[PDB]
RNA sequence: AAUUAUAUAACUUAUCUAUUUUAAGUUUGAAAUUUCUAACCUAGACUUACAAGUCAAAGUAAAAUUGACCCAGAUAUUUUGAGACCAAGUUACCCUAGGGAUCCUAUUUAAGUAUCGACAAUUGGAUCAGGACAUCCCAAUUAAUGGUUCGUCAACGAUUAAAGUCCUACGUGAUCUG
């Protein structure tokens, strides 16, 4: 319970489609910018972290 | 041993009496020691049960000095848990009134004794560390020789009573070492509402802002030596009584 | 670390620290705690032996707790003899066993625990006058040292009676217990007389202090109440 | 008990009345309730109340310290969430099921097997201590060898080579009764 290493965040598409998915990142690292498949545009687009959900 | 073998509540009372965690769970504040039992006893508490060695409880020799505490059998391991001393008397855990508040966790004796310090002076409601902090626990109250619910000094405050302590229109002051002057404060001059933050926790910024509603100024006790600060709970006790007298 | 406590010198040290009468006969007692040992060195107490753990000695933190004693690596057995308590601390030291005045006078032998607690409060209070009986009772025992916790770190009968002749009133204090700053403990002469730890202080002890001409400030916790009074005493000054 | 208790009854506010500028609260209780990005698909399997989630041949397709669902959110239908609820008594007012009456001891061993039999293996006191090792004293990493006083959950006083941490129906002497 006390131990806390990673965190869960929302990765939101930069294409404006509103598609989002959750990914795990280390708490002490910088915000993630990832290239992920967006079903709405049916092609890989850049995703940027917006908010933290919980402590993993 | 359980107060009554069949009675689960009796066992809980005895267990809570000689148990810091169990007492907090069962809302019991025990005053370890016959003299300290009288301390809580004379502070306005009629302990329902008193943590004492099974044979010792039967003898009730400390109960004679409890002066209200009801001697109850207590397990040897439980007695060690409540150790801060054998006779732990478990008990339920205004304008110009003494008001002590050992905000946050602190020395168990400091919190309990500081809160009780206001009671005798004429404290309408004396406060201690919050329910989360171990202040009304059997061992926690044992060092302080005070009962939370029964005595005006309360430690198992809980959320409801926690606003109650602050809710009064008595100017509040946080006293550690240099929080005007301990007895020359606006809070000290006005009805006492002293609330010292935890020694290792400090005073919350929101609490300092809330002091504006009370209208009190944090307590600053001049220290000739280079010591960083004195006992936070102890300072609250002095400020608690000091405020009532000045008010 | 040195784990040999069976030496004759170690046995003598263990007897003095473990037993108060042996400490008085040998004039040596043990203080447990790195902070307490460091305070003893500042106070000028001359320690006879410094107890340092196998790791504490290497870290040099126990060495700083020598309290003027020689610091050497010591195991549990050696530390136990050096320390006055059964359980030896990681850092411990074996050492020797008016108008508006603040005076506390204790006659005869006094409980070592009470002395440590009183001295710790006195340091915070900053009283300029202190009274006591002779040095018969040893206040350097591990229990007494624990009571002081470093904050604490010979007036005798003749000088002690002088404090009694002085017109001072001991401010009363109780667990439930006028205000601390409303009592002229520092503002007016004070002759602190209350039930000691060796005898016990009940609610009558607070009344007894009031009977000395002071007012109330029911047995209060010795450390908590004294510390609260010390803060009030500093404010009084 | 635990949790309550708009049966009624009261008060308060409405209400309803005087003048004049029953309902809702709460309380009693008629009672009530419970207890004591890391794919998709698809043989065969796992996990599982249900559901979802797993492993996996084949196939197809991208590439080269929690854990799901329900259920609530957010928004515009896309996404995001970590089988006695909790809970005391009493019963000879009872019910059912029955059970009764109407330092030895038992093995094993055998130093000294007719008859026996050590060591073993299966209230305070007085007298005398036995044992555990996590070693205080005594002793040479090893060792429980013998000891570890008297008093006032903590503490103190005085001795002792030392007053380890403890256990042994007050450790242990042979009232009398039910």
């Amino acid at each position: 319970k006390s131990k806390s290493k990673t965190i869960l965040v929302k990765l939101v598409s930069q294409a404006g489609t509103g598609f989002s998915f959750n990914h795990k990142r280390s708490r002490l690292r910088e915000k993630l910018s990832l290239l992920h498949y967006d079903p709405i545009v049916n092609k890989k687009v850049l995703f940027v972290e917006q908010k933290k959900i919980r402590s993993l | 041993d359980k107060a009554f073998p069949g009675d689960r509540r009796l066992s809980s009372v005895m267990t809570i009496v000689k148990s810091r965690p169990f007492r907090e769970k069962q809302g019991k504040i025990l005053l370890e020691g016959r003299r300290l039992i009288a301390d809580a006893l004379k502070a306005g508490a009629v302990p329902k049960a008193f943590f004492f060695s099974r044979l010792e409880y039967v003898k009730e020799l400390p109960v004679d000095k409890l002066k209200d505490v009801s001697l109850i059998k207590v397990k040897f391991e439980d007695i060690k848990d409540w150790s801060d001393q054998g006779i732990m008397g478990i008990f339920a855990k205004h304008t110009l009134p003494l008001v002590l508040i050992c905000d946050n966790l602190r020395d168990p004796g400091n919190l309990g004794t500081i809160l009780r310090s206001a009671a005798g002076a004429g404290c309408s409601k004396v406060l201690l560390t919050k329910g989360c902090v171990d202040a009304w626990e059997p061992k926690v109250l044992r060092a302080g020789m005070g009962a939370h619910f029964q005595v005006p000094i309360v430690n198992n405050v809980e959320w409801e009573t926690v606003p109650n302590h602050l809710p009064p229109d008595t100017r509040v002051y946080v006293a550690d070492n240099c929080g005007v002057q301990s007895y020359d404060l606006d809070w000290t001059g006005a009805p006492a509402a002293v609330v010292i933050g935890g020694e290792t926790h400090g005073v919350s910024l929101e609490s300092l802002q809330l002091a504006e509603s009370t209208g009190g100024k944090r307590l600053l006790i001049p220290v000739v030596p280079g010591v960083d600060s004195l006992n936070s709970a102890m300072a609250a006790s002095i400020l608690l009584f000091e405020g009532k007298r000045q008010l």
